[PDB]
């Protein structure tokens, strides 16, 4: 991963 | 021209190590609280174990079943937990490497967790716009707040446990009362994509998506400094504060570099340049000037970084 984009 | 040299201490961060090993995006690096670790997420599905020190690679801990969007340590280093986008979290005994809990209950990506300072409780944040907090005992979710109106992006403990600090791409960040999981107040709109509790329990630092970092009395409600001259835009980027030398503001960006900041002052002390992606992580060991920060796919690196001051 959601945060990795 | 006598001429002597400025007093004010400033950072003289130096690259030390770079950790090669994760297949997919880094996203999220943070210190045992004894010293002596280095835990790393990956989109790659993967948790890595590395020295604290000397950046030696020393296990790999796998299980979830999507990429994992945070990690977090026990208050007595033994004990991790990670976010997933499987919609679990896992507790992980470090040095076994077993997972010793799956925490189900969100019904989208978990995004962000944390323990409380007793290490018996922790707290998550996901795409469901919900807060959860858990009984690290029976894995059990002993709350559910309706915390945001939009993927909750960050959760922290404060320093006694007592209280819960949300932010959310709604535009909002809220105090949570531990204990009873009411409300206690609303800061308020860009996103904001990161919050935590200052070290010294006045304050929190929270990051907005218009490249801003600002420093807030929660009691008060206000707002008593602000960081610019980074890039965030887009991700959500970890901030830190940096205590062990001088008191600094540390971010990553979207520049592909660390950014150092002298708390009172507000000025970019120094400026971190090595990573080939976004910085899309950073942390500040417990006790020595070593700050670990970590970047997107192009990258997929890991650097430890070190200061005499």
């Amino acid at each position: 991963x959601x945060r990795a984009x | 021209a006598t001429q002597s040299k400025p007093t004010p201490v400033k950072p003289n961060y130096a690259l030390k190590f770079t950790l090669a090993g994760h297949t997919k995006a880094v996203s999220s690096v943070k210190f045992s609280p004894n010293g002596e670790w280095l835990a790393s997420s990956s989109a790659d599905k993967l948790i890595k174990i590395w020295g604290a020190y000397d950046g030696k690679f020393e296990k790999t801990i796998s299980g979830h079943k999507l990429g994992i969007s945070d990690v977090a340590w026990s208050s007595d280093s033994n004990l991790l937990v990670s976010a997933s986008d499987d919609k679990t979290l896992k507790i992980w005994d470090v040095s076994s490497g077993k997972c010793l809990k799956t925490l189900k209950g969100h019904s989208n990506y978990v995004f962000c967790c944390n323990f409380n300072p007793q290490s018996n409780l922790i707290v998550s944040g996901s795409f469901d716009e919900s807060v959860r907090i858990w009984d690290v005992k029976t894995g059990k979710c002993l709350k559910t707040l309706p915390a945001h109106s939009d993927p909750v992006s960050a959760v922290h403990f404060n320093r006694d446990g007592s209280l819960i600090v949300s932010s959310s791409y709604d535009g909002l960040c809220r105090i949570w009362d531990t204990a009873s999981g009411q409300c206690l107040k609303t800061l308020i709109n860009p996103p904001v994509s990161f919050v935590k509790f200052s070290p010294n329990g006045k304050y929190i630092l929270a990051a907005t998506l218009d490249n801003t970092l600002k420093l807030w009395d929660y009691s008060k409600g206000k707002c008593l400094k602000t960081y610019t001259g980074h890039k965030n835009e887009k991700y959500c980027i970890f901030a830190n504060f940096s205590v062990t030398g001088g008191k600094w503001i540390v971010s990553g960006s979207e520049d592909n570099l660390v950014y150092i900041w002298n708390l009172q002052t507000k000025e970019i002390v120094q400026k971190l340049q090595g990573h080939t992606d976004v910085v899309i992580s950073t942390a500040c060991h417990p006790t020595e000037n070593i700050i670990a920060s970590a970047a997107l796919e192009n990258d997929k690196t890991i650097k430890l970084w070190k200061s005499d001051c």
